[PDB]
């Protein structure tokens, strides 16, 4: 499996040692696959980058840069977590813990940042050694992508506001997005930076094509084919946005470069590529929330 | 202060094992070990009365 | 009985580093750091315990998924040794979603009536219904997609083994789904190869391969006293065999749903493509070969990659297998490795 | 590991065989998934389309088609490379030799690129049998997507063709960390730039929906943040069309229950979000180092693991 053994620090309180015992089956992101790693390297205090604790975007960056490893056995003075990325595909079944929706017999769980749901719920603080652990939520890819996009949209409405995105019907019972209270104010403040990169990359994408199409096809097969299948779609959207907006090949091309990059950087952050699949056997076939679920390395 | 914590015993049961050949029900059947029904498709009995 | 050229068979007719591994490491003591200066029944029991011996003396080309479902849809017995089973997920959204993602001018009530109607046609308790067979799709869309009676021969197979109602009800569901922007994909992902069903009454426990090669499974002539094994496309109607022009490479196997959006009134086409192109090249060749782009949105096909057939040649086409009285063009695919893949259709 | 053997033909001069000895860890594109193959199917002479060598946007389209294979070992009469697009299933992590001015870090997805820098060494001429080998340059996807954008736009702006005076912006020069990186500006071919332009134009259209207009309402709101936050200030690049685009609902809501915002995101995210991938070849590998070395120097061997 290639186990990597995280070293618990010096003496921890008895209630903290029982906090870790309950963390078996939880996903950890380990910065390097070194066999011997510290606990502080894994703890959420190690996600600090710009001097701040990362937002939901800063997290999703890190989740794409380090290695998630499921916790297999927690031992006093060691945590044994087996990285998801290493070894052959479809092997090393290690048990997960389900959080929220069911995780049916397949569907490739994505580990998405915690704040998307009850924020501090899952912080799991350890006071004795003064560190904390935020475990990502294991959701299926279709639902994980539906949610993360669902919340960004809510964020956009919230950006300037004067049909509920929140109610979600998954499987047997309607799922709930909103925890009401100020959790939304905490959820919305962390998606704040993800919403903007989304708003920007759209507004910067349209205006950049809406300027380019009329500032191209006017200088062959480009022209004909373009306007051909774009009838009442691109051109109509051109007149309508240019109606409620303003209108340079040299800044155009140099902005088309900087956008094209920033765009694909968001497609990478977003799309929450699945870490694992569920393939069960002699098992329930649906893993009820909070129950260990079999799981295998590639989708 | 000397205060100890005692363990005052450890008990366990023997799980017993029942044969089925040392029962009444075993008269109701003619049991036989056909280790090869597994490779078999159909099986039959003639009965001419 | 022994050769002339001996070195080639000692390896053929059939480690020491792990032996040498424990030798320096384990044989060495207190390292490191250094200081200066009862005929048959009895036989069977013993063998089971022993089998636990050898299998516990040691320890990956196979994966089995197992699930319990009903025989309403699907049905393992009608099917055979090599078959595609597709999962079906969450009947709960009898178009609940139809509320959303359904464009205006759409009576999103179609699914709830089409689908709930399907249930009336064929409650929740002991089990649920998952596992749609590949077969059952070929018949449901048989009259829909392009070839008829090679396609309908599959439909005759299912009505006589697996009900024309359910086929018709399920076809009404496929029409209603392709209607309202909830597709047959984003439902029905690939499940496996159908190793062994173990059914009871209305119940079935289906073992099937999550991934890995098929031919290496229960094997035998056939799995259990049934017939042989194969991943037979089941249609000379399906098994669209690409690579009209080709060079040796591992053939590949994909799963494609083609649709009609008022050109034919929400057509459902389901078949398999076999050619050597890595998914980044299949989207291109799917753009060609297809005039189904009728807007008449623009989302014509959706595909996922089942796996590899790491040999080009086994593509037998046989309109020759009986799943009861009915006979079907059957194409036999010799050797297959299953890579589940993911569903990609953006356009 | 389904390794593909590649037979060295006849005899390539002892100096040529010494050149192949150091090509282990480099990447090859094979035009099939095979077990038996000829050395000349891999050579740059095979990249030649009818009569013509593809340009450096033509190669990306050729590396789009066929399969990247990283050479594992080279034997006297065969070359062993396991086709990453398929045979990536190894327990541990095939070695990729970093050939680039760049440096991998840990976790960086690695996408390949035709050789494209001003100072470069990708010739490897083998005189005994006429053939050559251009090895692609591995590169982090952030950087490899910045380059492709540069080559695309350079082939495009030139194509207008910019009316405006003859002094255009750079677009030929990058920066990765420090280290100015000067791309090779040499030829652009109609067909190679067309497809790259065709698919760029095509996808940026599909990313525009009805709900998109709801977002375009927010441009004046963005520039309100341009100026009162230090972030969001940084977000808007100085050369931002959006800034020039501000220098609205339109009613028309079809029954009010569709959720066009959500649907507009999904639509944009698919087509426009995935542009590095469609314009260029997406990463199939990412650096991973077991020994805990956290970078890969240029010229070193990068332990590499399956897709990001």
């Amino acid at each position: 499996c290639f186990e990597a053994d995280i070293a618990i620090p010096s003496g921890i309180s008895r209630p903290d040692a029982a906090a870790l015992q309950r963390c078996e089956g939880r996903v950890v992101f380990l910065p390097t696959i070194r066999r011997q790693l510290a606990l502080a390297d894994v703890a959420h205090e190690s996600f600090v980058s710009g001097g701040v604790s990362p937002d939901t975007l800063g997290l999703l960056l890190a989740y794409r840069r380090r290695f998630p490893a499921v916790i297999t056995r927690v031992l006093p003075t060691r945590i044994v977590a087996c990285p998801v990325d290493l070894g052959l595909t479809h092997a090393g079944t290690v048990n997960l813990r389900n959080t929220s929706p069911v995780d049916l017999c397949n569907g490739d769980p994505v580990s998405l940042v915690p704040p998307v749901f009850e924020g501090q719920a899952t912080d799991v603080r350890l006071e004795s050694l003064d560190l904390t652990l935020r475990f990502p939520v294991p959701l299926p890819t279709p639902l994980a992508r539906e949610i993360v996009a669902r919340l960004v949209a809510r964020g956009i409405r919230d950006l300037n506001p004067d049909p509920d995105l929140n109610v979600l019907y998954y499987n047997g019972a309607r799922l709930s997005l909103v925890a009401d209270v100020q959790q939304l104010a905490s959820v919305n403040t962390e998606l704040r930076s993800l919403v903007l990169n989304m708003v920007y990359s759209i507004t910067e994408g349209t205006t950049l094509i809406l300027t380019l199409i009329p500032r191209l096809l006017a200088l062959g097969y480009v022209n004909a084919l373009l306007q051909m299948q774009s009838v009442t779609r691109e051109a109509a959207q051109l007149i309508h946005p240019e109606a409620p907006m303003l209108m340079r090949r040299l800044p155009l091309y140099e902005a088309l470069v900087a956008w094209l990059a920033h765009a694909g950087q968001l497609g990478d952050i977003l799309a929450l590529a699945p870490a694992v699949r569920v393939c069960t056997f002699d098992g329930a076939a649906v893993v009820q929330s909070g129950d260990m679920a079999p799981v295998i390395r590639y989708p | 202060d000397v205060e100890f914590d005692a363990l005052l015993g450890s008990y366990c049961n023997t799980l017993s094992l029942v044969r089925f050949l040392e029962l009444g029900l075993s008269v109701a059947c003619v049991c036989t070990k056909f280790p090869e029904l597994a490779y078999m498709n159909e099986g039959r009995v003639q009965f001419e009365v | 009985t022994k050769p002339l050229p001996t070195a080639p068979m000692a390896w053929a007719e059939s480690s020491p580093r792990e032996l040498a591994g424990h030798a320096p490491l384990r044989r060495v003591l207190r390292p490191p750091i250094a200081r200066r200066d009862t005929r048959a029944t009895r036989d069977d029991t013993e063998q089971a315990v022993d089998k636990i011996l050898r299998g516990a003396r040691r320890a990956p080309r196979y994966h089995l998924t197992r699930q319990v479902t009903l025989t309403d849809l699907c049905q393992p017995n009608a099917e055979r040794a090599g078959a595609l089973l597709l999962a079906l997920r969450h009947p709960t959204d009898l178009p609940h979603l139809a509320r959303h993602r359904a464009p205006p001018g759409r009576q999103t009530e179609r699914l709830a009536e089409a689908w709930g109607q399907l249930l009336e046609a064929s409650e929740s308790g002991c089990a649920r219904a998952g596992l749609v067979s590949f077969n059952f799709l070929v018949a449901a869309c048989t009259a829909a997609y392009d070839a008829r009676d090679a396609a309908e021969a599959v439909r005759a197979h299912i009505t006589t083994n697996y009900a024309g109602a359910r086929l018709d009800r399920f076809s009404e569901c496929l029409r209603a789904m392709v209607h309202t922007h909830v597709f047959p994909h984003e439902v029905m992902r690939f499940f496996g190869g159908l190793v062994s069903w173990v059914t009871q009454d209305e119940l079935a426990s289906v073992t099937a391969v999550c991934s890995g090669p098929q031919e290496a499974t229960h094997t035998g002539h056939p799995g259990r006293p049934c017939s042989a094994v194969t991943i037979p496309a089941c249609a000379f109607v399906d098994l669209d065999a690409e690579l009209c022009l080709g060079g040796p490479g591992a053939a590949f196997l994909y799963l494609v749903f083609t649709y009609r959006q008022c050109r034919d009134q929400e057509l459902c086409c389901v078949y398999v493509v076999k050619s050597q192109l890595p998914p980044r090249g299949l989207e291109a060749a799917l753009e060609r070969l297809f005039g189904r782009l009728r807007i008449t949105t623009c989302t014509y096909a959706a595909f996922a990659e089942l796996g590899v057939m790491p040999d080009d040649s086994p593509r037998c086409l046989h309109r020759t297998e009986r799943f009861g009285a009915v006979g079907v063009p059957v194409v036999i695919l010799e050797g297959v490795v299953w890579r589940p893949g993911g569903w990609r259709a953006c356009a």
